[PDB]
């Protein structure tokens, strides 16, 4: 059972977006489907739902006339057309299944804002053994000054997951975000063998594979 | 729409907690409850007032008498710590309560791990400088972060997160100190100073390294 949302991002006030949720692992055309959203630091707010057929069904008063829910049962896809977006519409948007909301996808972030996107500078954090416990070293990547969320970080193209900690970003005075990902690896292996931060900021279409060398 | 919830509730680990939802609408819709942990999506823990989904612990139960829905958790564990939301269908509208944040006392304290990184040569070559203080594995999730250039406190230039739960019920947090290159080279050292539950960890970093 999978709900895969898509189509979220940065949009200017007055602008449009079309969210999309591709479902699988169940019989799509049997279920009422729906959108629930969550402003950051706020609670869950119901957006709209749609019957297995097409009538659909009500909308939250705050989006009536502006949002339209629909579905394509042959592509197992739920849609949400968002027009006349405003700042108040900024939220994670979740695809949910059923009258009881029994399954939720991971959600897609919608940011409605005048500010333009900024790609991040990516700086390496050369390995240190000061605060790692036992013969290991901590090395990392500084992902500095991007907007909006999110950023994903992986190490060695995914082949390195044991010992990775990506920290939640700070939102600075500037309105820009920054975060760090740090990985703990054997000191013995500090140079034979190599470590690459893969940083990806989809909103600005920036990717960076940063090699992190011993200093 | 209508539903009202208590914004915060506490319980001792092992003791029973009741989360109350009281908006009208319940007066004979049937109520669902959702659990949401930070950085995660909601799960159903109780649906149609009383029933519990396949994998939800038996200690979760629901009640509903017209006025009020109640989510009961009988022998509370550390990982019942989450946000809890009330839901009901009015007629043509799904209504959510504003949610309840559940705190579980008194889990054992954990001391912070602290890692401080100096600015990279690349960032200095880009004419900027950022000190990075990383703080993990601490509980309770309240720390104080203070920076100093040598042993003088620095005020301007500090950005600190609020602590956030990690996979293992502990907290993590970051503090960033932005400097000019000149002020980075113009001191013998900079220090990240973390205080947690009366104890203090200080990590120090020097331009001559």
């Amino acid at each position: 059972v999978q709900l895969l949302e898509s189509g979220g991002g940065l949009v200017q006030p007055g602008g449009s977006l079309r969210l999309s949720c591709a479902a699988s692992g169940f019989t799509f055309s049997w279920y009422v489907m729906g959108w629930v959203r969550q402003a950051p630091g706020k609670g869950l707010e119901w957006v709209s739902s749609i019957y297995p057929s097409g009538g659909a069904t009500n909308y939250a008063d705050s989006v009536k006339g502006r949002f339209t829910i629909s579905r394509d049962n042959s592509k197992n896809t739920l849609y949400l057309q968002m027009n006349s977006l405003r700042a108040e519409d900024t939220a994670v948007y979740y695809c949910a299944r059923g009258n009881y909301f029994d399954y939720w996808g991971q959600g897609t972030l919608v940011t409605v804002s005048s500010a333009s996107t900024k790609g991040p500078s990516v700086f390496p954090l050369a390995p240190s053994s000061k605060s790692t416990s036992g013969g290991t070293a901590a090395l990392g990547c500084l992902v500095k000054d991007y907007f909006p969320e999110p950023v994903t970080v992986s190490w060695n193209s995914g082949a390195l997951t044991s010992g990775v900690h990506t920290f939640p970003a700070v939102l600075q005075s500037s309105g820009l975000y920054s975060l760090s990902s740090v990985v703990t690896v054997p000191s013995s292996s500090l140079g034979t063998q190599t470590y690459i931060c893969n940083v990806n900021h989809k909103p600005s279409n920036t990717k960076v594979d940063k090699r992190v060398e011993p200093k | 729409s209508v539903l009202t919830q208590d914004p915060a509730v506490s319980v001792a680990l092992g003791q029973t907690v009741r989360i109350t939802c009281q908006g009208d609408s319940l007066r004979s819709y049937y109520a669902s409850w959702y659990q949401q942990k930070p950085g995660q999506s909601p799960l159903v823990v109780i649906y149609q007032d009383t029933n519990r989904p396949s994998g939800i612990p038996e200690r979760f139960s629901g009640s509903n008498s017209g006025n009020t829905a109640t989510l009961t958790i009988s022998e509370t564990q550390a990982m019942d710590e989450a946000d809890y939301y009330c839901q009901a269908w009015d007629s043509n509208t799904a209504v959510f309560g504003g949610g309840t944040k559940l705190t579980v006392l008194g889990q054992p304290k954990a001391a912070p791990s602290v890692t401080l990184f100096p600015p990279s040569s690349e960032e200095l070559q880009a004419n900027k400088a950022t000190l990075v203080c990383l703080i993990s594995d601490f509980y309770p999730g309240a720390v104080t972060v203070a920076w100093k250039a040598d042993s003088s406190p620095v005020k301007a230039g500090v950005e600190t997160t609020t602590p956030s739960k990690q996979s293992n019920n502990k907290y993590a947090a970051s503090s960033y100190l932005s400097l000019t290159p000149e002020q980075w080279k113009s001191h013998k050292s900079y220090s990240c100073q973390v205080t947690h539950e009366g104890s203090t960890v200080e990590k120090t970093v020097a331009p001559t390294e």
